[PDB]
């Protein structure tokens, strides 16, 4: 889509209709008449235009009126409303970007930040470019979180998030013209190896990637349509959902071969009734012309009543003749449907035993894609997000994804080394404790108005806690917290100095011995300047490698190049590096994910602030002092790097409206 | 609303395979059990209908008897007339066979005939000779 309609769904924004939140700000023109509307529409829809033709330089309410014309212009104070609201929820002028205004000499409320990952760095960086008083509290010492990128030589490898998923209504791509990213494509063809190192032909290649499919749309249809969604008070994953799936289409192919046998017992038994009838008949006929001959041999001149005889025993076997004859034609008949039905067998298995390891390679690359065994999604709701997906192909960073964190952090009030430990809010502020990571005897006491959370889930989840609340975190919050998914996912960085992939391949595959390790090494990426492959651990194999070191990780991954590749063709690599994202206590894992009995709505519940009680009892309700984004919160795009910054953004504009008041909701 | 093509997933299958952790094996037992059961009785009446299917060699081609060509003429000699009533007492009323027989006399001519001389030569008693068998 192209235009100011294109602009809104850039913006993830339906160019035609308001939306539940400018609702919120807007109910008087919501109500108002149908007209009014869609000026307001136009006056969104171009402003969003604006900013995202050039979103290097700051978008001014002054700016935007000029190119706006009547009859649009007319109406200065929706103008106002219109750019204002869009500034404050991060539609414009966010990111990193010139600032025509510069900063207000002094700012305005003291908001502390919980964590430098994407979240928190879009959050920091919008609040401070409301005029805040902004302070990020990192326990690492770097940003970026979960988004990390080795760099070592001219190596480049991110150890975090390194795919972009498609430019159309991607924030990211606003980022990526604010800063430079040699973006480039993933061309999607993969080959599969098997594991003697010989390719998959491309009769099973595609083949069993249409089974696969298949197989998924068949859960689907086992949930929506068959409302098998619990099972003795538990409910289902996709796991077992696929499990009774591929049972079913084996049970179905044993049905088959039952049924066309049984039409082959029922013909054999029909052809031996037939036979018997053919035999008895055979040894009347053999009687009658024994008494046919008999009585032909008495010479005539015969009385009348001997002559009866032999025309009567002459008419008598060729009438039994005629019987044998024609069921001779009834068992050609039959003898031929029987050649017919053995010749049409029908299919042997359901899938043979490398068609099944193809399939777990499917499986893996499933489990890998949302960080978890499938045994744990939820079969309901694992694909809750599928609707909200960006167009455009898929992209990787060439100069390590890192660069946008720490561009973010340009400007920005960061304590690295800064592990935050006790979180206190209460109805007249906060205290932040956290400690030096260093030594973690020397502890540091921070003051203000809010504290924005961005603590992964896994550290949220932790127990016995990492971070304590106090007062607690109340139990709706908590059990979405336990509800919620926690996944994980590993990679290996091969840094070699020749290259000796195919080039022209991004990503090529391996196929595992067993479904038990499908994940373990199941995939590699050519994605690097340099001779870089990446290669995946997913599934329930992540978790167990995390026990292993490098040296006998690194040597399974030789390994299995050795077979695709051969003994002499692959060099052992010159620089190593192994992932844990579950044993890193900043993380505890990968992303999230949707959980069996979780829903979509926990992550909702995750996003909801907290606000403390009374102090004087009597007083009245106070502000809401705890703030949460982060992957974990931001239910339409979670386990992202953009649904993170998102979710930055979205907390920012909730906390700036709540203590800086918000004057375009009139 | 309708499963892929080629998945075969009904309601009745599901309970049927998820009543307990083993059903989904216990039921794929049975089946592999019906199978190799009809399989062999295959191979049974397989070799039982061999067997019945040697004793006929030969077919009936020893006992066939030549194919006679005979104008049917329409004058009824006494001979042709004896060899009438003999086949009604022994054929009841299947003119055909009877036409046969006589070998001379279309099957229109036997049923006049059994009118023409239906006094004559009794026929009525014959016939009840003939049901009495
Ligand atoms: C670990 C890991 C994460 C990601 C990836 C890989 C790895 C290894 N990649 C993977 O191929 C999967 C993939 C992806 C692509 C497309 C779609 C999907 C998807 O849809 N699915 C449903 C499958 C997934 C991808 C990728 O390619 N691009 C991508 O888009 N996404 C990927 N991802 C996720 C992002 O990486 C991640 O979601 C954001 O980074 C979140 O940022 P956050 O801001 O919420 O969270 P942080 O962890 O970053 O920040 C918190 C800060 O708090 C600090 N901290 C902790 N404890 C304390 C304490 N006590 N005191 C003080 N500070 C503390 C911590 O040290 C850190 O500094």
């Amino acid at each position: 889509p192209s235009g100011v309609e294109g602009a809104a769904f850039q913006s993830r924004l339906p160019h035609d209709r308001m939306t539940s939140q400018e609702a919120a700000c807007f109910p008087d023109i919501i109500s108002g008449p149908q007209q009014t509307q869609k000026v307001f529409l136009f006056i969104r829809n171009r402003t969003l235009q604006l900013w995202l033709d050039n979103p290097k330089i700051q978008l001014t309410f002054e700016a935007t009126l000029q190119q706006l014309e009547a009859p649009y212009n007319s109406d200065t104070v929706l103008v106002h409303r219109v750019h204002s609201y869009l500034e404050r929820h991060g539609l414009i002028n966010f990111g990193i970007y010139k600032r025509i205004k510069p900063l207000p000499t002094k700012k305005t409320g003291k908001v502390i930040i919980i964590g430098s990952g994407v979240s928190g760095l879009a959050a920091a960086r919008q609040l401070q470019s409301f005029g805040m008083d902004v302070t990020l509290l990192e326990a690492r010492d770097r940003v970026g979180g979960r988004v990390a990128t080795f760099r070592k030589g001219n190596y480049v490898a991110d150890l975090g998030a390194m795919v972009v998923t498609g430019l159309g209504g991607n924030p990211m791509a606003v980022v990526s013209k604010q800063v430079n990213m040699e973006l480039a494509k993933i061309k999607q063809k993969c080959p599969l190896y098997e594991a003697n190192g010989q390719a998959v032909p491309k009769e099973k290649d595609e083949m069993v990637e249409q089974e696969f499919n298949r197989l998924l749309e068949a859960t689907s249809y086992l949930s929506h349509q068959l409302d098998f969604n619990v099972l003795n008070n538990k409910p289902v994953s996709l796991g077992q959902a696929l499990e009774v799936v591929i049972q079913l289409q084996e049970k179905h192919v044993k049905d088959e071969q039952i049924e066309h046998w049984k039409k082959i017992v029922k013909t054999q038994e029909e052809l031996k009734e037939l036979l018997n009838k053919m035999v008895n008949l055979k040894e009347k006929i053999k009687e009658l012309h024994q008494q046919y001959k008999e009585a032909s041999e008495v010479k005539p001149p015969r009385d009348i009543t001997a002559e009866f005889l032999v025309k009567s025993k002459h008419r008598d076997l060729t009438a039994l003749c005629k019987e044998y004859d024609e069921l001779a034609e009834t068992q050609g008949k039959l003898e031929e449907k029987l050649q017919e039905l053995e010749a049409n067998p029908p299919s042997d298995v359901y899938l043979s035993s490398r068609d099944r390891q193809i399939l777990d390679w499917h499986f893996a690359n499933l489990e890998f894609a949302n960080a978890t065994p499938l045994s744990t999604l939820s079969l309901k709701h694992w694909d809750q997000d599928d609707d909200f997906e960006f167009t455009g192909s898929h992209l990787t960073v060439r100069n390590g994804y890192s660069c946008v964190p720490v561009a973010l952090a340009e400007g920005l009030d960061i304590k690295l080394n800064t592990a935050v430990r006790q979180v206190r809010y209460t109805a007249s502020g906060c205290e932040v404790i956290a400690v030096n990571t260093r030594s973690t005897s020397q502890t540091f006491i921070y003051k203000c108005d809010a504290v924005l959370c961005t603590l992964p889930l896994g550290v949220l989840k932790q127990q016995p806690p990492a971070v304590q609340f106090v007062p607690p975190l109340p139990e709706w919050k908590t059990s979405a917290v336990q509800r919620m998914g926690f996944g994980n996912l590993n990679k290996v960085v091969l840094c070699f100095d020749r290259v000796f992939w195919d080039p022209s391949v991004n990503l090529f595959g391996h196929v595992g011995s067993t479904t038990a390790s499908r994940g373990e090494l199941f995939l590699f990426w050519n994605l690097y300047k340099a001779p870089i492959l990446l290669a995946l651990v997913a599934g329930e194999a992540a978790g167990i490698m995390e026990n292993i070191s490098d040296d006998v990780i690194v040597g399974r991954c030789l390994a299995i190049l050795k077979g695709i590749f051969g003994s002499s063709a692959v060099p052992q690599p010159k620089e190593t590096v192994v992932s844990r994202w579950r044993a890193d206590p900043w993380a505890r894992g990968s992303y999230s994910y949707v959980a069996a009995g979780s829903s979509g709505n926990d992550y909702d519940l995750m996003a909801q602030p907290i606000t403390p009680g009374p102090s004087i009892p009597g007083a009245p309700q106070p502000i809401p002092r705890l703030f949460f984004a982060g992957e974990h919160t931001i239910r339409n795009y979670p386990a992202t790097v953009h649904g993170a910054l998102l979710s930055g953004l979205r907390e920012a504009g909730r906390i700036a409206d709540q203590f800086l008041g918000a004057m375009y909701t009139l | 609303r309708k499963p892929p093509k080629g998945m075969f997933l009904s309601q009745e299958d599901v309970e049927a395979v998820s009543a307990n952790a083993t059903a989904a094996t216990t039921v794929l037992r049975q089946l592999d059990m019906e199978l190799v059961s009809v399989k062999r009785q295959i191979q049974n009446i397989k070799q039982t209908n061999s067997a019945l299917k040697e004793k006929l060699d030969g077919g009936i081609e020893p006992y066939r008897l030549p194919e006679v060509i005979q104008k049917c003429n329409a004058r009824w000699t006494t001979e042709e007339q004896l060899l009438a009533v003999q086949a009604i007492r022994k054929y009841g009323r299947d003119f055909q066979a009877i036409s046969d027989v006589i070998g001379n006399k279309s099957v229109v001519q036997v049923k006049n005939f059994f009118v023409n001389y239906r006094r004559r030569f009794n026929i009525d008693e014959v016939l009840q000779e003939w049901e009495a068998e």
